[PDB]
């Protein structure tokens, strides 16, 4: 992120972290 | 092993023999509000064994040319047992539930059913529920093709007679009233419609049973 | 962590009793769990195929159309040089159906305002785009007291000047925003009058946005304004299914009944393409 | 001040730019983010849950809406006969159009992977038969009878206990990617057919309905990847809302 | 320190003589002392709501409409092309009951002009801002010598341009600025003129302003000068009460006596919403 | 230090400036029932803050003439409050009770009252109470003289305005129905009539307040 | 605070200190 004001607000939205969770949603089985 | 199942709780017990597993909503159990999600500075009450406990609601037949039905929570509970008189006296309030839904026939009848839970149904244009009108729309414009992405399970004829599924808390906020918002609808449709020759018993009811779990108030006042 | 997509490992033919990958029960409610090395006779692929344009910043960080303002010199909308307009989201359709795929959601906002005449001309003009929070007084007219914007934010540009853009704060009293609420907004009876207040959410009622052509007399051009917008720290929960029918009213599910319609392509027969 | 120059490219307003922008409220905190369960990280997650596919998509009239989630099975005459046929192509108009799938792929230009669909019976517990399941790969047109459709990949499906059985349609193709297939040049991309044919019979003994459903459920691998973001084609609006 | 708000201690029932939290003496002149944890049965919250909008610097830092010059072509005003603008904050509502809440304020300023056509379209032209120190000679034409600025500071700018702003120290010859002053600025005897004197505080006379369109004859079109003001470094000492009528004169707390209206809204009976 | 008070249980406060102590019934705070006592089999609910707060019963006034009131327990509040709804929706019942009795007058007016309680009060021959006929055999052939035996205070006018009693759970059984037994009884008997001269207040109301405290029921069924 | 010339009434606002004294008006009691 690229930041030249006072607030984290404003910065660019950058590069996220690459995480998967698809047995939340596909194999929600006990 | 998953095909017998006992679910007890509170002073009520259910049993069934023809099972198919157990869905919990979004792997994710019901549990209490901790100390840096709550809001409110009064301590809340705890009933705990006095409204965990299984509900029988109504019972709703199975037509061959039939659409389906739908409920809302916490809804159907507020002018039943000691869940409903607390809500009326409480303004805040917050709970999980276990649903239980049963329909069983013989080894001649056929049919599947689709049980699902959507959270926050807006519906476009009580206790016992209503009865759908545009089922392939789902009353509110989008298709009931994509419905499993959701939490359901299926009731099919010629494996099992019941469906379970667990739903926590699910809201934006960590309290709320229970008598102005309704946080999810059950929804209970025939896929493939039933069928049976002349002579076989024509009654198949459909009956739901729910158990409320991890129940809390705070804001007392006057009932409502 | 999934950095690429998955692997194909070798798979040899399997002759053997009691393990039975391909049969299942979706009754039980969970997706299918046998993979192509093993139903069919497979190779080793190293896949090396990024997945990081799915994700929810690459999906929703893009500009769209959100707003539409008229200040025309003759006609009925706006005659006296300043308008007043509601901050909403689903006012156009290709925007709406892309951010109603989710229940909640927590973003910032980069907000964009185009100005021009209505055929497409530049002319030398000064506006004051004023924001106006929930409870604060809104203008009535062109040289209203209220325009001082002593502590309400507000912007002075011109159209020859390239578009004016600002950034946006969670002004929510709640945890997340929310699209669809299923309840009322008040402790009332809820006999008929409440019903059209079925499904407003106090908590997305963020302000008002206000324009004005900064001067004493009327203008000598008319101008449009287009407001974009743009999420970014994006935070998504509880999917649901995507629409299907057309949009016929704001922040309403309604759809047209009488006219209802599939959500595909038809054909004739069920054995012939 | 400090010389500099200015390269072509100034004044532009550039939807997909990501930039810094001067904030509106100076020192602002927002409300704190309590956990709420259901969380996505990315549209790859939700790509991979089972939806209802419209096979039988033969009806258009309201009251019959319905009816395209299955298709019908009855007894024959033991001659092999066929039951359905369609395309298996996500991106292109037609039974893929009403699963999440489907839709969400109308996004992205591009994708790449095996897809998965899954077969469930809905008939009466003393109905018993089997079925073969043929997918051609591209090159091949429709099989005119069983005994050339069986030359492709297939899969022969028993009812039972076990009511569903998967047929896995693995990503053979030439290229790395695919773009959506379309009537015309872009067949080129077509990924090919898939065909359900009867093996044996649908036996029923006396006092047993004779028909019965199936319903199909589609969905995509672990290694199913979608690039090149786009709009999509279908605009749910006729004017002003 | 005061970084976020106050948590919440768990709290049991007491029954117990002696120790009475609830009872009070207003008449002593302190606020209270007891707690939600001393009256009524609580739980623990952890607070961590921050504080850090409601600083002085946060409230203050904000640009609001002070000024108003007009150079119109026909008129009575200032039809020869310059102005003289004595500088003083009091001119406005809405600045001015922000400012009024204490008695002594220290602060830099950044002041920023924005000129454009009664119409609100923009015309090239050029002008002088200059700012005149009391004691320095002031123009009185649009030709005059003093326009040579050879000491005191001056801004050349043009329409087109993006409005000029600069930034300004603190010139009070006192510690801080004083918006109330109850005395007199002179030794006299206070007959009847010195009255007019009432409140007249030397110490916040800073100067003038003046502007001017550069050129020999008069200009093509009329003009319109708006001066906004922001505070940055700001201090307060000793808040008062805030005001309640409305306002008559700049520098003066009259009021409208024969029109008084009471702070609130008003209701029928007392034992009714 | 024992003349100002403030007594504070659940969302409900009580200030006094001018109190008499406080007697606690017997020398033994109230609590619950311990494993060696109990007889049931099923887990009690505890409600806690939403049962355990102060009640306003009614006003009665005192005249010059007057006989005395008394009061039934827990009679009065099963109409009132969750504590009505959870008497009501169990069979069996167990808590204390804390009393407050309020009668404040000038410094001109004189008068003695006798505030007290008696369990197991048999009356020989709701939330409002009675006025006694008998005054001087309690209606039930028993001398007022020796009812200073009982938990007791005094409300003297010249002193003190209010009383304050204690009562733990006083019973020969665990747990007991509150529907058809009355563990004690309250009585206010005026000893020394009210005087005053004319032209002075002549209402001098006498309110009852009370709170249960350690609540306890079990037994749930439908709401008798 | 970010300054760019020689003169320090030039700069920015900054961040200031978050603290507090209620005790000066709401408790004056010696
Ligand atoms: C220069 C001032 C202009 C800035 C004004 C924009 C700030 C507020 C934008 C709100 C961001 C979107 C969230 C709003 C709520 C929901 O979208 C809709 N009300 C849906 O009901
Ligand atoms: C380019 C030159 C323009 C700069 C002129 C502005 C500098 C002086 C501004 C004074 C700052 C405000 C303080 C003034 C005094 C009080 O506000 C009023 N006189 C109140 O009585």
């Amino acid at each position: 992120t690229i930041n030249y004001y006072k607030d984290s607000y404003a910065a660019t939205a950058g590069k996220q972290s690459l995480k998967q969770d698809p047995d939340k949603f596909a194999n929600p089985v006990k | 092993s998953d095909r017998v199942a006992q679910l007890t709780i509170g002073n009520s017990t259910i049993t069934t023999q023809e099972a198919a597993n157990i869905i919990v909503g979004y792997g994710e159990w019901p549990s209490y509000c901790s100390d840096s999600d709550a809001t409110a500075v009064d301590k809340p009450t705890r009933p705990d064994v006095s409204v965990n406990r299984f509900y029988t609601l109504d019972t709703k037949l199975w037509e061959k040319s039939s659409k389906g039905w739908y409920w809302k929570f916490p809804d159907v509970l507020t002018e039943t047992g000691v869940f409903g008189q607390n809500a009326q006296f409480h303004y805040l309030y917050r709970s999980g539930f276990c649903i239980h839904v049963q329909c069983n026939a013989s080894k001649f009848h056929q049919g599947a059913l689709l049980v699902a839970v959507l959270p926050e149904y807006v519906i476009g244009t009580g206790a016992d529920g209503f009865e759908l009108q545009h089922p392939y729309v789902l009353d509110a414009g989008i298709p009931i093709s994509q419905l499993t992405v959701c939490p359901h399970q299926w009731i099919n004829l010629r494996t099992n007679n019941c469906a379970t599924i667990i739903v926590p808390y699910i809201n934006a906020l960590p309290f709320d009233s229970a008598l102005n918002h309704c946080n999810f609808g059950l929804l209970v449709v025939p896929i493939s419609p039933l069928d049976y020759d002349q002579g076989a018993t024509p009654v198949i009811p459909i009956t739901i049973t729910l158990a409320p779990m991890c129940s809390e108030f705070a804001g007392l006042r006057q009932a409502v | 962590p999934a950095p690429t997509g998955q692997d194909t490992q070798v798979s040899s033919h399997r002759l053997d009793t009691g393990k039975v990958p391909a049969l299942q029960a979706a009754e039980i409610g969970a997706s299918s769990n046998a993979s192509d090395e093993s139903m069919i006779e497979t190779r080793c692929v190293l896949n090396s195929h990024s997945t990081a344009e799915t994700t929810l910043d690459s999906f929703f960080s893009r500009a769209g159309l959100v707003g539409e303002i008229d200040l025309p010199l003759k006609g009925t909308t706006n005659p006296n040089g300043y308008a007043n307009w509601d901050i909403d989201i689903t006012g156009y359709a290709q925007m709406r159906r892309k951010v109603e795929l989710f229940t909640y959601m927590r973003f910032d906002a980069e907000f964009t305002f185009v100005a021009c005449t209505p055929t497409g001309e530049v002319v030398p003009q000064l506006l004051q785009y004023m924001f106006v929070p929930p409870g604060a007084p809104k203008p009535d007219s062109r040289e209203s007291l209220a325009w001082q914007t002593a502590t309400n934010p507000s912007v002075f540009v011109k159209l020859s000047d390239p578009p004016a853009q600002v950034s946006v704060p969670f002004m929510s009293p709640a945890s997340a925003y929310q699209w669809f609420y299923d309840g009322y907004p008040t402790f009332g009876e809820h006999k008929q009058e409440k019903d059209l207040e079925y499904g407003a959410c106090p908590n997305n009622m963020m302000g008002t946005f206000s324009v004005r052509t900064v001067g004493t007399s009327k203008s000598k051009y008319p101008l449009v304004v287009r407001i974009y917008m743009r999420m970014k720290h994006v935070r998504a929960w509880i999917p649901r299914p995507m629409r299907n029918q057309n949009y016929l009213f704001k922040a309403n599910p309604n759809y047209a009944g009488n006219s209802i319609k599939p959500t595909g392509t038809s054909r004739t027969a069920i054995t012939t393409l | 001040g400090f010389p500099t120059e200015l390269k072509p490219g100034t004044n532009q307003f550039l939807t997909t730019d990501d930039g810094v922008s001067a904030p509106i409220l100076p020192n602002f905190h927002p409300t704190p983010c309590i956990h709420i369960p259901g969380e996505v990280r990315n549209l790859l997650e939700l790509c991979q849950v089972e939806t209802i596919l419209e096979v039988n998509n033969v009806p258009t009239n309201a009251t019959s809406l319905m009816e395209r989630l299955r298709f019908p099975v009855s007894a024959q005459a033991g001659k092999g006969e066929l039951c359905a046929v369609f395309r298996a192509d996500p991106g292109r108009n037609g039974p893929w159009q009403s699963t999440l799938l489907g839709q969400l792929c109308g996004y992205y230009t591009q994708w790449s992977g095996s897809l998965e669909v899954t077969f469930m019976f809905t008939g009466s517990f003393m109905a018993t038969g089997k079925m073969l399941i043929a997918y051609t790969p591209p090159g091949g047109p429709l099989p005119k009878d069983r005994a050339t459709a069986m030359l492709g990949t297939h899969v022969i499906w028993d009812f039972g206990l076990q009511s569903s059985v998967t047929l896995v349609i693995p990503w053979i193709s030439n290229t790395h990617y695919r773009a959506h297939a379309r009537d015309g040049v872009f067949d080129y991309y077509t990924t090919g057919l898939v065909s359900i044919w009867y093996q044996t019979n649908y036996v029923v003994p006396i006092g047993a309905p004779n028909t019965a459903y199936i319903i199909a459920l589609a969905a995509a691998q672990k290694n199913f990847t979608m690039k090149l973001c786009k709009d999509a084609s279908d605009i749910l609006q006729t004017g002003t809302i």
